[PDB]
């Protein structure tokens, strides 16, 4: 709209703008590895950079964004795959990843282009998968490239279900067992079922609310060692006392 | 390819050493190779192990010292000029020539694997995994060991030689103009500016079979005849030049009667004081002003147009890949985003009685879950 | 930014997969496996009983636990615990009369 490089943020209802500073193509360096050290699982999902905003300036670290744009953040991780393959846009031409390890670079020039809305000139293959043998042994995620629309709410409709199945054990607790197996019981007794059952379910409900109760003392730091002081005094107590009788049993 | 087995034994290294593997931990025995149920009509394959499929894999792995697994697998593969190498189905690459081989004039091409590593055989038979059964004539097979997998294809001789460019696009209107001492090409029709030395190039020192000359006379014809023979004029001969990014492009200039007649009263008047249009397109200047506006404004207004739409179908397509490139192809395909590129491939179809769809969307195991579509068979 | 957060999202379900999968006893065995493949033919020789002895020792602490975790199971050895407190402080007392005179 504004014909030169701009950034933009919407501030709800309404479009906030300001200007973008370019930074020259050589001043700008790739690193060759995309996994992270410190946590195994984890992997960026863009390369990392290393770059200058003047010939002799100091550098500064980023990720590489979209179509040129430097990143300042590095915030772009995600779990990682196998069989991995990415070709990132990088200065006028492409650079080639796999397995999350740097590889080769690219001219725009290198890659067949659909300079049209419509073409049927492509010489295309029915491509057959050489699946690594991981995704079978140790059960690890194969990769499918970037996310579409069907795929990313097909992942928000796993996640609210994962989320629906820990509310439930947090709900419910248990002794709901205990008393549901209880009051099958009862229910089918009639009259007698019920005389006995609210003195029953009476009874059940003091036990299992006592229990909680000196369980829940233990949570306390002093609570726990006043039964622990308590349980080692009676050790010593008993083993004194048990020593003691063995002398008179002696003689 | 005798009976359509494997040995249940392999070579493999671990700790810098070759050791050898044995299935189940038994003994060297034939193992039959069996159908893959999922694989496509076309680009079959065959295993000697259930385990790819079956879900006893979960506790297989704990419940035997070594496995060994016996593949096949039939791909399509493809290479382009100068033929010095090729790419499978798979993704891989090969670094040989698919028509070297031992035999007149195969022999002399592209090579990048050992002597021992490729072996060829005349007189060879196929036969079905499937169905077991021989084929009716001898072929020559070609075999080459890559370090991760054995290839083998049929041998052919190198195909004849074609025409070195072809043709890509017709436009019935472009406009050309003079910038920063280049020519600058531009078009409706298509998006792309063409950008060249002001130097025409001399086709008829490479065109000695006359395979572009030809058939670029033939379309300029047609085009003139469909929509300029009543309202235009040809100034001159047809011209060649080699744009930017590798493509060839022969003009031809026009001239509307309009503005033609421009010309005629201008040299009228310059005799009466004192044709070849192609003397005279550019001498006029009180002519060319109000043309280098007319069609300035033209050209920017094609220009603002193909950001627009260039804009919009760019963002669609990360939203529904598959979609967007099967309108551009003109049929149903695949595709994926690899990062910035796109990759594609072509689906296959089934008729509309072989599928069967399921009662029941709720799962049984789990009773808070549900698929989100039917399940069929 | 969307598609970034799903993929931030997914990651940490499978930390939280990966810690529920997993035990503490993987890395006893880990440890154990790795001292007697080292070890050689008697490594082999003792590792294949003391796997079967181990083996006994996790799952007699996960027996009890598993009958702690019960109101009945906690209030039994609550109850054991508390009589068998009592009677060691009033045997010791008792000695202790003894003791004195």
């Amino acid at each position: 709209t504004v014909g030169r490089r701009v950034s933009a943020r919407m501030l709800g209802d309404v479009m906030a703008v300001s200007t973008c500073v370019p930074v020259a193509a050589d001043n700008v360096i790739v690193q060759n590895s995309m996994r992270i050290s410190s946590r195994p699982g984890a992997c960026y999902s863009r390369p990392l950079v290393s770059f200058r905003y003047e010939d002799q300036g100091p550098l500064v670290e980023g990720q590489l964004g979209e179509n040129n744009e430097l990143r300042l953040t590095r915030d772009a991780i995600e779990p990682c795959t196998v069989g991995h393959r990415r070709y990132f846009t990088f200065g006028g031409g492409y650079v080639y990843f796999e397995e999350y390890a740097y590889s080769h670079q690219l001219s725009r020039a290198d890659i067949t282009t659909v300079s049209t809305f419509i073409d049927l000139n492509i010489t295309m293959l029915e491509d057959h998968e050489f699946v690594p043998l991981e995704v079978y042994t140790r059960h690890e995620i194969k990769d499918s490239g970037l996310l579409d629309y069907t795929e990313v709410q097909r992942r928000v409709q796993l996640h609210d279900l994962r989320f629906a199945d820990i509310d439930t054990v947090i709900h419910a607790d248990a002794n709901a067992a205990m008393f549901a197996g209880l009051g099958a019981f009862f229910e089918g007794m009639g009259d007698l079922g019920r005389a006995v059952g609210k003195v029953v379910m009476g009874i059940v409900g003091g036990v299992v609310s006592a229990v909680s109760g000196v369980s829940s003392f233990m949570s306390n730091p002093f609570g726990a060692l006043a039964v622990g002081l308590l349980v080692l005094a009676g050790l010593a107590a008993a083993f004194f006392a048990f020593r003691y009788v063995m002398r008179l049993q002696s003689n | 390819n005798a009976k359509g087995v494997c040995r249940s034994t392999a070579k493999y290294v671990r700790n810098n050493l070759e050791t050898t593997a044995f299935h189940r931990d038994d003994h060297e025995t034939d193992m039959e190779l069996k159908p893959a149920n999922a694989a496509t009509r076309t680009s079959r394959g065959w295993h000697t192990t259930d385990l790819k499929y079956n879900p006893s894999r979960v506790e297989a792995f704990h419940r035997y010292g070594t496995t060994v697994n016996c593949i096949v697998e039939e791909v399509d593969a493809r290479s382009v000029y100068p033929y010095d190498e090729f790419v499978l189905a798979t993704g891989d690459f090969v670094y040989m020539s698919p028509f070297y081989g031992y035999r007149e004039g195969s022999h002399t091409e592209h090579t990048s694997y050992a002597a021992d590593r490729f072996k060829q055989v005349d007189g060879f038979y196929a036969r079905d995994l499937t169905t077991k059964a021989r084929a009716t004539a001898p072929t020559t097979r070609n075999l080459l060991t890559t370090p991760k997998f054995t290839v083998a294809w049929d041998w052919v001789p190198k195909r004849p030689s074609v025409c070195t460019m072809t043709k890509w696009q017709e436009v019935d209107e472009m406009l050309r103009s003079e910038y920063g001492g280049s020519f600058r090409f531009s078009s409706d029709a298509i998006c792309t500016t063409f950008t060249t030395n002001l130097t025409e190039y001399p086709l008829s020192r490479v065109d000695l079979g006359d395979c572009i000359g030809k058939d670029a006379r033939d379309a300029m014809d047609r085009i003139f005849a469909r929509r300029y023979n009543a309202t235009h004029i040809k100034v001159g001969q047809p011209q060649y030049y080699l744009a930017n990014g590798g493509f060839l492009i022969a003009y031809q200039p026009l001239l509307s009667n309009t503005l033609a007649e421009l010309y005629v009263r201008e040299h009228l008047r310059e005799q009466s004081r004192k044709i070849e249009f192609a003397r005279l397109q550019f001498t006029y200047n009180h002519i060319q002003r109000p043309v280098n506006d007319m069609l300035g404004r033209v050209a920017i207004a094609w220009c603002e147009l193909c950001n627009h739409e260039l804009t919009l179908w760019n963002e669609a397509r990360k939203l529904n890949p598959n979609a967007i490139a099967s309108v551009t192809v003109g049929r149903r395909v695949s595709a994926r985003m690899l990062g910035d590129v796109m990759a594609v491939s072509t689906c296959v179809p089934v008729a509309a009685d072989n599928v069967i769809v399921q009662n029941s969307m709720r799962i049984s195991s789990r009773p808070g879950a549900c698929y989100s579509r039917p399940l069929v068979s």
